[PDB]
């Protein structure tokens, strides 16, 4: 859905305005830059928040049914030093991948504001109906959408 | 023919009366000190200082901020954005003429490099601590200042009030001129490097000194933490090494669990202190996380709203864009006096501009709100797996206490009452902001197509309840499915 | 938003349901009080 | 937007295959031993919490002297044009404000007044005119269409701040010049090291010995070797220094540190009793402590500034049980050193043992 | 009451004070040396006031040429005619005044020559001033040329960045009393080919009757080659053990506090960067030093690197040690 709601909005872009789609090509190379660094970190970055959750879990049921064994030891800051770094393993791999996510979702409204100037600037000064200069604003700024 | 600075005209030149009572004089001045800024910084930024008279293996490593950091940021980007529209205005008003008047906008271009080349050196300074140097910078808005204020007293002489454009800009310009100035002043106190004797004793956080914080959100510039320009290096290394455990090295001291522990515990203690000498009165986590993490969440808001109000430009410049495309403008007579106050909003070429800012920047709030809210949440969820490992320790293996299904219970809450609490912290903002958001959309469609409008809305808001019942039967069939 | 609206009110009411989990959890008979004394 | 807020299944996701049989486990992920001094002759500590003296002014000046060839150019061509240029804002200020510009527009208008009695600068009547005005004056070239009268001593001020800024300017450059001219042959350092150090058998000892080489032709004045041994030792009172540097003798015939290098050298050290390397043996040298160091000095006889070359070997580097094949032999009539056979070991047989063992039981 | 005489302070600079010299006569040389080596502040002004002081000065040579001939008179009185009847009379062309004067002194030393004062060729005297002024000007150019390029040249030293701890310790190390202190660098570059001396300063008597206001002896410095040359990336800990016949040998635990010592150390070498030799000086007196003592550890591994941590540079703790002379450690050996 996404993906043919953003060709056929770039589509009309070009037919209602050509001289848009000459600085079609160095945004497109942009994206495809995008579209390959963040897919190669994504995976390792989610590989990393659901390997950091399975020990996290683990340790609270051990401490959970043998509690009486730990405070006989007296081990019970020997367990808590250790649960705080799991918890902190955990919690920083969550706010790698939420950076990630904000980093791609700024680089791409900037692509898409940079199309709404490129196809702004070629509707104002062009040579059609009022309505091909509304559909062009419109659907240059749902593809920022 | 030839081209001129204060236009083509031969009376515009003369210095008869005085030389501030010629307004392009008063131009001419106030495009010096952006050149003498020019003049002085680009030498300077291009031999650099890297003179190794210290180790700077690990100096390199570690930076530090002056006092006034991200007020200085804020009031640069607005003045770049002032800057804008006085060069819009500048070359609207110009290709209304006969020649060309390189007196209206030359200087706001002018302005416009000298600002930006102020910021890329007052960064350049601050990340290798100097202060001294900033003294230039110093000079640089006093001088500013003294210019901008002849020219605005020149306007006021004539009586142009802020009905005209050009004086609310220049007025704005001043006074931002003056806060930075004051900006420059409070680090010359507050560090003491040129009239004092003793200065100042600064270190760069604790944090940075180890080698292991990776995470350098918290401690970057405002236009760094705005656009998670920081993050770039570990992304584009997921090409050359696969990222582990290691890349992602460790956590400043200030999100560590440890420390949101002690936060919320102390929280929770003086809440259940006031509340036992209150006869009959029941424990509230509520009021546990509130002051003690709702600081973060009013930020979010403000972000959010900001966010929201800028959201609105679009369909606003779109109705302007289209409403002024549809006429040609043959029919309309010469006008040769400097364009009004709302023929200045009126144009299709200054709106497509404020537009594109107006985008760019509500990005960037949202963003920013959404960054901080999920933080927020983040450490919250930290502080409550920590709270509950401790209660954990110290149970009773009784079985009046425990029961059949007691560890069971407790898996469920870690595994599952923790996240669902963590995602209701993400999505509080949406609360207050989302009403505020829908309503001013219903405003303006009414005051955009009568009392039609009432009824799309009356149609599309019922979109809420029905999701809502969908989810409901949804969320049971996939129970069953579970099951 | 409009869209987003029930998703926020359903984490609303099921964060709501949570809290009074936790506190039912926190109200609970513990090992101590001969310890205390060092 | 949301991906997984829904959040039940979990927490029964059964053990992988290396999570059960623990194959995962066997990390063997061991971070390298720190090294002290690197193999390219650079020490790479990290030194911190070290107080921070500021900068100086200074600084940005001893930068300014010392800067590629491809940055002088063009420091010195910016430098030019900013002064050039901001003297030229500052003659056509003057000729604006005192009203020099409208004089010579209104009589130009009727050419044939041709008045020009007074103004501040002569025939300065635009803004190109006041640039080649400050070219002409800065330079000091002075081709004299554009004179400076005695009207306005403003002008004046403008004139004498230009003359010394001038000359600052260009005494500052040819001063630049002049130093990276001085400074000529004074490039890089040209001093080959061995990749690894071989433990023989020489005259019934064993050895510690590496291989260094020239490659400048510029002969090096007073040589010196210096060798060092950085492992952690405690005192028999208890106290632990993470990194001693304990220095060891090199063998030379009247014990002394020079060594004359035209053609490549062998530098032995004799595994004797107070040696550090008294108490290794072969089989030890796979898992060790030991990161010896080798820094020589002199002074290249060209220039006359004194150099240091360092490195460092561990004890994956060293080869145990081996020795230099003989880079140098003759020519027709003229001694050969073949460079390519620099590094190149031979193997030959050595005691096992230490030499801790090989003299408790000599007849071996 | 006043504090005791010293050797050389906590920052070197020897604190005697020579007196009685039989003082030399005072030299042009000394100006000029003094002028060579100066700071920015002074030299850009000297720079300017050089300049200014010669323009000024033959803007009135030229101004007096101009009155003397009949030139001032003619110019003002061809104004009155209205006619060219000074073009040819004149000494100088064009000069009228001091203003016209000063523009063509400026002219014809910083070598513009504008030309709407041009040198005419009848009044040899001028000639003769051209020709001074010339000289004068090639003098001073060369002169300030050659002070900014000693400026560029001596432009790259800076000041000392050696670090020396603040006082010292007296320790057993491999069961012998040891005098140890600890020397860093703050420096980025390397001291090629530096050295350690200690000395001891202390008044001497000899049993002939020769008495020595302030001995100096000196202390060998351990190393285990018998060297001074010492390699310095990491902080070092100097020491010397008190054997036979170091003047420490009879010194004590509790009278260390009132014995008259001093301990000068002098590091020297050579830096990399600039090749200037540097000498680094230091000292310890009684007060400062702690017997039974020894400095912290300070480098640590990072499973990466290591990494010193300056900020216990002069960090000491307290540890055990024989709390008596050196000599009783031997000559009492059961202790
Ligand atoms: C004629 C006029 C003349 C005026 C007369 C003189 C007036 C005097 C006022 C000037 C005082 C300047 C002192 C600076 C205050 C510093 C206080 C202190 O530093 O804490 C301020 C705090 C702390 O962050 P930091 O210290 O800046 O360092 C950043 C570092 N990362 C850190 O947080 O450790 O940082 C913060 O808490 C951030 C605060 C941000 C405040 C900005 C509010 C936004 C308002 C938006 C205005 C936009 C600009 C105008 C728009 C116009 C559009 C046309
Ligand atoms: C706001 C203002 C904007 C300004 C915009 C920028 C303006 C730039 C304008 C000019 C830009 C020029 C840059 C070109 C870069 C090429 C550098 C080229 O000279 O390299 C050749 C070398 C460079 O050595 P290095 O890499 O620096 O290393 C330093 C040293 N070798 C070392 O290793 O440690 O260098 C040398 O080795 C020495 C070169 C000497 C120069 C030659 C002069 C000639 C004199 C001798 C007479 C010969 C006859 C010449 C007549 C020619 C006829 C026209
Ligand atoms: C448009 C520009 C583009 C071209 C730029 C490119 C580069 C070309 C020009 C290069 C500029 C010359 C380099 C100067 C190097 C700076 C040295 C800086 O240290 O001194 C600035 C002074 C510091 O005084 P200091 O401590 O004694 O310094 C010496 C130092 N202690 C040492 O080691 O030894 O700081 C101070 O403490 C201030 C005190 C006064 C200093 C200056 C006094 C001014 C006197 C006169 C100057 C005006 C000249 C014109 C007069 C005309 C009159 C009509
Ligand atoms: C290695 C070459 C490097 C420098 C090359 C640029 C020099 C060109 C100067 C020039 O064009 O004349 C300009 C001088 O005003 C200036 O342009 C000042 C020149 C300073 C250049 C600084 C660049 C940074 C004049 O501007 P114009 O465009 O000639 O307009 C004249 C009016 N007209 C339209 C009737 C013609
Ligand atoms: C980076 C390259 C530098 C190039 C700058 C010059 C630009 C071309 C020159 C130009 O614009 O002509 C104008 C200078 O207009 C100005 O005053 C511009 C000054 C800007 C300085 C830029 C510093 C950087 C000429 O203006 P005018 O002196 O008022 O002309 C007199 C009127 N008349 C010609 C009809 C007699
Ligand atoms: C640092 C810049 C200094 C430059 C200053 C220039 C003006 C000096 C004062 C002055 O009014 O000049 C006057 C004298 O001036 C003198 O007689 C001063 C001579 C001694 C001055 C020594 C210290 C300088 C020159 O006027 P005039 O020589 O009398 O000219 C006669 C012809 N006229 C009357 C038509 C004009
Ligand atoms: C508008 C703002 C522009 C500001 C001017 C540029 C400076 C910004 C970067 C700061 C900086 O110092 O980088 C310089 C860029 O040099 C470079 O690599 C570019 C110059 C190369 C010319 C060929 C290095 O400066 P450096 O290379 O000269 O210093 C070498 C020894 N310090
Ligand atoms: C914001 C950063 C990007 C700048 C976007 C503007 C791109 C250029 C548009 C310029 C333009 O065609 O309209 C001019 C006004 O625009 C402006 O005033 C934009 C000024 C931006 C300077 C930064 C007046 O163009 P015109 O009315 O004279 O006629 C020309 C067509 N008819
Ligand atoms: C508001 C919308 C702005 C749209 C453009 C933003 C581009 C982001 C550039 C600025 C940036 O990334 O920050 C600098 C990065 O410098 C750089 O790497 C050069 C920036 C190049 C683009 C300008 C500061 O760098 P830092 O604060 O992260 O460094 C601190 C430790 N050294
Ligand atoms: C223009 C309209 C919005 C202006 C908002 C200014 C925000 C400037 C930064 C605010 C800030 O950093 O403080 C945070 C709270 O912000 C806030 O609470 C801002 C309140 C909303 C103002 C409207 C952290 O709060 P904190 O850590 O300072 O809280 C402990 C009190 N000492
Ligand atoms: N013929 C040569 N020319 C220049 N440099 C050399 C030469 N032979 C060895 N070197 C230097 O020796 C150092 C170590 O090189 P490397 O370990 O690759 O081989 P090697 O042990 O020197 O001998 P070989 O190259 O024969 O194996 C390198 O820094 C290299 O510069
Ligand atoms: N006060 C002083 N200042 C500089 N040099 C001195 C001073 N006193 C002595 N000298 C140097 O010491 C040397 C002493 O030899 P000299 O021939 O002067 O014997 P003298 O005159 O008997 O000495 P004095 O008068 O000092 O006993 C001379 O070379 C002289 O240069
Ligand atoms: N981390 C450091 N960075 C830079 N210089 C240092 C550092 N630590 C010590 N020094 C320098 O070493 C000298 C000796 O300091 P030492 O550690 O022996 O005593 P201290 O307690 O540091 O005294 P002070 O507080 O006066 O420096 C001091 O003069 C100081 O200038
Ligand atoms: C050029 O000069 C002035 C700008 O101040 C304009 O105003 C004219 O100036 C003369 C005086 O010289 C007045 O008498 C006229 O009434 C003014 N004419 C007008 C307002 O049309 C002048 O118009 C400018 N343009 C020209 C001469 O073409
Ligand atoms: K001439």
């Amino acid at each position: 859905r996404s993906t043919l709601l953003c060709l056929s909005a770039i589509g009309m872009i070009s037919y209602a305005t050509p001289v848009f789609l000459i600085a079609l090509a160095p945004l497109g190379v942009a994206f495809y830059f995008i579209q390959k660094y963040f897919r190669v970190a994504s995976k390792d970055l989610q590989e990393l928040d659901d390997s950091t959750q399975l020990p996290l879990l683990c340790h609270f049921s051990e401490t959970a049914e043998g509690l009486t064994t730990i405070r006989a030891f007296r081990h019970e800051t020997r367990f808590k030093q250790r649960m705080l770094e799991l918890t902190d393993t955990n919690n920083i791999a969550y706010l790698f991948l939420s950076a990630a996510n904000r980093w791609l979702e700024v680089r791409t409204d900037y692509l898409g504001a940079c199309i709404v100037l490129t196809a702004s600037i070629a509707s104002i000064s062009g040579s059609s109906n009022s309505g091909l200069v509304g559909l062009g604003l419109l659907y240059a700024l749902t593809i920022t959408n | 023919m030839s081209l001129s600075f204060c236009g083509n005209n031969i009376s515009s030149y003369n210095i008869y009366h005085g030389v501030l009572q010629n307004p392009c004089f008063v131009d001419a001045l106030n495009l010096v000190p952006h050149v003498f800024l020019l003049f002085i910084t680009f030498p300077i930024l291009f031999i650099g200082w890297g003179s190794q008279s210290s180790k700077v293996q690990i100096h390199h490593n570690t930076w530090l901020h002056f006092p006034g950091h991200n007020l200085r940021w804020i009031l640069t980007f607005a003045l770049l954005f002032v800057h804008v529209c006085e060069i819009a205005e500048g070359i609207v008003s110009d290709s209304q003429r006969a020649s060309r008047h390189l007196h209206l906008f030359m200087p706001a271009v002018m302005g416009f490099v000298a600002t930006t080349t102020s910021i890329v050196y007052y960064h350049n300074i601050e990340t290798s601590n100097f202060p001294k140097l900033l003294l230039a910078l110093f000079l640089y808005w006093v001088m500013a200042f003294i210019t901008k204020t002849i020219k605005l007293v020149k306007y006021w002489q004539l009586g142009w009030g802020m009905s005209d454009l050009r004086f609310c800009i220049t007025g704005v310009m001043v006074i931002l001129n003056g806060l930075l100035m004051a900006v420059e002043i409070n680090v010359i106190r507050v560090r003491r490097y040129v009239f004092f004797m003793n200065p100042q004793k600064v270190k760069p956080p604790e944090d940075l000194q180890d080698l292991g914080v990776r995470f350098l959100q918290p401690f970057v510039n405002l236009l760094s933490k705005a656009t998670y320009w920081w993050m770039n290096t570990l992304i584009i290394s997921a090409h050359r090494k696969p990222i582990d455990l290691k890349a992602i090295g460790k956590l400043p001291i200030a999100m560590r669990a440890v420390t949101n522990y002690v936060c919320l515990k102390e929280a929770y203690e003086e809440q259940k202190k006031k509340a036992a000498d209150h006869p009959n009165r029941t424990p509230s986590i509520w009021l546990a996380m509130y002051r003690a993490f709702g600081r973060p969440i009013l930020l979010s808001s403000t972000f959010r709203y900001l966010a929201d109000l800028l959201g609105f430009a679009g369909p606003l410049c779109i109705s302007g864009i289209v409403q002024r495309v549809n006429e040609p403008k043959n029919n309309t007579t010469r006008f040769s006096e400097t364009l009004s106050s709302k023929e200045f909003l009126e144009n299709a070429h200054v709106l497509a501009v404020l537009l594109f800012l107006a985008l760019i920047l509500q990005r960037t709030f949202l963003q920013a709100s959404y960054y901080v809210t999920i933080e927020t949440g983040i450490n919250l969820r930290g502080a409550l797996l920590a709270m509950i490992y401790n209660k954990i320790l110290r149970l009773s293996t009784s079985n009046l206490s425990m029961g059949e299904m007691t560890l069971g219970q407790i898996n469920n809450l870690v595994a599952i009452e923790t996240n669902q609490l963590m995602w209701f912290l993400f999505l509080c903002p949406n609360l207050w902001a989302m009403p505020v958001q829908i309503i001013m959309g219903v405003i303006l469609l009414y005051n955009l197509l009568g009392s039609s409008a009432l009824v799309g809305a009356a149609v599309i808001v019922l979109l809420a309840p029905i999701q809502y019942f969908i989810a409901t039967k949804l969320a049971e069939a996939q129970k069953s499915t579970l099951d | 938003p409009l869209f987003l609206l029930s998703t926020v009110v359903r984490f609303a009411v099921k964060a709501i349901i949570s809290v009074q989990k936790l506190n039912e959890f926190l109200l609970s008979d513990e090992i101590g009080e001969d310890s205390w004394r060092t | 937007m949301l991906a997984r807020k829904s959040i039940i299944p979990e927490e029964y996701v059964l053990a992988r295959i290396a999570a059960e049989n623990l194959r995962k486990p066997r990390i063997r992920d061991r971070l390298p031993k720190a090294r002290f001094i690197a193999k390219s002759g650079a020490c790479n500590l990290a030194h911190k919490n070290i107080r921070e003296q500021g900068r100086f002014l200074q600084d940005i000046f001893t930068t300014l002297v010392d800067l590629k060839w491809r940055h002088t150019l063009v420091i010195f061509t910016m430098s030019f044009l900013c002064s050039w240029l901001l003297f030229a804002i500052m003659w056509w200020l003057v000729a604006f404000a005192h009203g020099d510009i409208y004089a010579y527009m209104e009589k130009g208008i009727t050419e044939k007044s041709g008045l020009e009695s007074a103004v501040c600068v002569t025939n300065v009547r635009s803004f190109t005119s006041a640039f080649l005005f400050s070219i002409e004056v800065q330079v000091t070239i002075g081709f004299g269409g554009r004179m400076m009268t005695e009207e306005c001593p403003l002008a004046i001020t403008v004139l004498i701040l230009q003359n010394i800024v001038g000359l600052i300017i260009n005494a500052v450059m040819l001063g630049c010049i002049f130093m990276k001219t001085a400074q000529a042959h004074r490039r890089a350092e040209t001093l080959i090291f061995s990749r690894h150090a071989v433990i023989a058998v020489r005259n019934g000892k064993l050895c510690f010995m590496f291989r260094v080489g020239d490659l400048r032709k510029s002969m090096i004045i007073s040589a010196s070797v210096r060798i060092q041994v950085v492992k952690k030792t405690t005192t028999p009172e208890g106290e632990v220094v993470p990194i001693h540097q304990q220095d060891i003798p090199v063998d030379n015939p009247i014990e002394s540190n020079n060594i004359f290098l035209v053609a490549p050298l062998i530098i032995c050290h004799v595994i004797d009793k107070r040696s550090p390397l008294y108490d290794i043996s072969a089989t030890d040298l796979v898992n060790q402590d030991l990161e010896v160091i080798v820094i020589l000095e002199g002074v290249v006889e060209t220039t006359g500034i004194t150099t240091q070359a360092r490195t460092s070997y561990i004890a994956e580097e060293i080869q145990w049980g081996h020795r230099f094949v003989s880079i140098v032999t003759e020519e027709e009539g003229v001694y050969s050193v073949d460079y390519s056979k620099f590094g190149n070991t031979v193997r030959v047989a050595a005691p096992r043992c230490s030499a801790r063992e090989l003299d408790e039981k000599p007849s071996i």
